[PDB]
C-alpha cells in the first residue's frame, strides 16, 4: 500500500525536474502490478496531493514535484491553495489579477482576501510590469523580470559617446567599460540603438553600413544658424509667425 | 523632597531573573515583532 507509493515518488524525484515523465515509460519502470491497481495508488497519490498532471500538447502527461512545497501548501485551505496553483503555473511572466478572477469564478472580495493572507505567508510578491503599465502582476520569490531601462538618464550614456567621435561600432565597446559608468549589461545591439538617435538629430552620420562621421555640429554647438538669434518681440507689431494661418 | 520609603522603592535584586523569566514567559508580542522587523530587511532585496 504505502511502500508501493514510496517507490514511485523516489523514481519521480530521481531525475532532474525536466524531461517530463509519462506513462509509456512508467509501466516500463514500475510494472510489477497491472494497470488496474497501478492507477489506484496514483489516484491515492493524487489524494495525497503530491503528483500533478502537466500537459504536453494533445496527449496525457505527468509531472512529479518535490515534497518541500507540498507540505507548505497543505497548510492552506481548499480555496487558499487553489489560487496559489494559478500563480505558480504562470511562473515567469506573472499573471493579471482580473484574469485570475476569470479562471476561478470567485468574485473580487474573496480573491483579494485570500492573497492578503498569502503575501504575509511570504510566497508571492508584486512587481511593476511595463508592456501593460499599472496592472497587478504577481510572481513567486523566484524573480523573473524578463519584461535600456525605461526611465531617463540615457543621455548621460549618450552625451559621452558623441565626444569620443568628435575627435575621431566595435570601437565603442572597449571605451564604455571604463570611466565608472553606471551600467550593468551592455551589448553590441544596444550601441547600434544608442547611435541612431544621433542620426535622427544629424549630430553625426552613417557611412559604409557601420562607420560614422560627424556632421560638424560642433561649430553649431560652440540660413541654418538658429543660435544667437534673439528676437525683439516687444513693442513691435510687425513680426512674422508660423502659426495664425490656420 | 527626599524620603526613605520611595528611596527604598527599587527592585528585588535576586528576584530580578526570577521575575523577568515570568515576564518573558508571558510575552510573545516582541517575538513576532522581531521576525517582522527581520522581514523589513528581507523585503528590501525583494
Amino acid at each position: 500500500l504505502s511502500d508501493n507509493a514510496k517507490t514511485l515518488h523516489s523514481q519521480m524525484m530521481s531525475k532532474g525536474i525536466g524531461a517530463l515523465f509519462t506513462q509509456q515509460e512508467l509501466q516500463k519502470q514500475m510494472g510489477i502490478g497491472s494497470l488496474t491497481d497501478l492507477m489506484s495508488i496514483v489516484q491515492e497519490l493524487l489524494d495525497k496531493n503530491l503528483i500533478k498532471l502537466v500537459k504536453q500538447n494533445d496527449e496525457l502527461k505527468f509531472q512529479g514535484v518535490l515534497e518541500s512545497e507540498a507540505q507548505k501548501k497543505a497548510t492552506m485551505s481548499a480555496e487558499e491553495a487553489l489560487v496559489y496553483s494559478y500563480i505558480e503555473a504562470s511562473g515567469r511572466e506573472g499573471i493579471w489579477s482580473k484574469t485570475i478572477k476569470a479562471r476561478t469564478n470567485l468574485h473580487q472580495h474573496v480573491v483579494l482576501k485570500c492573497l492578503k493572507s498569502l503575501e504575509s505567508q511570504r510566497y508571492v510578491k508584486s512587481v511593476k510590469s511595463v508592456k501593460f503599465p499599472t496592472r497587478k502582476i504577481y510572481m513567486l520569490y523566484s524573480l523573473q523580470p524578463s519584461v535600456e531601462l525605461d526611465i531617463e538618464f540615457i543621455n548621460s550614456l549618450l552625451t559621452i559617446v558623441w565626444r569620443f567621435i568628435s575627435e575621431n561600432t566595435q570601437e565603442i565597446l572597449e571605451f564604455i567599460t571604463a570611466a565608472q559608468v553606471a551600467n550593468v549589461e551592455l551589448t553590441p545591439s544596444n550601441i547600434r540603438s544608442l547611435c541612431e538617435v544621433l542620426v535622427y538629430d544629424d549630430k553625426l552620420e552613417k557611412v559604409t553600413h557601420d562607420c560614422y562621421r560627424v556632421t560638424l555640429e560642433s561649430i553649431l554647438q560652440m540660413i541654418f544658424n538658429y543660435f544667437k538669434m534673439f528676437p525683439a518681440s516687444k513693442h513691435d507689431k510687425e513680426v512674422v509667425y508660423f502659426d495664425e494661418w490656420t | 523632597v527626599d524620603d526613605e520609603e520611595l528611596n527604598a522603592h527599587l527592585l528585588n535584586e535576586e528576584a530580578s531573573k526570577l521575575k523577568e523569566r515570568i515576564w518573558i514567559g508571558l510575552n510573545a508580542d516582541f517575538l513576532l515583532e522581531q521576525e517582522s522587523k527581520r522581514l523589513k530587511q528581507e523585503a528590501d532585496i525583494a
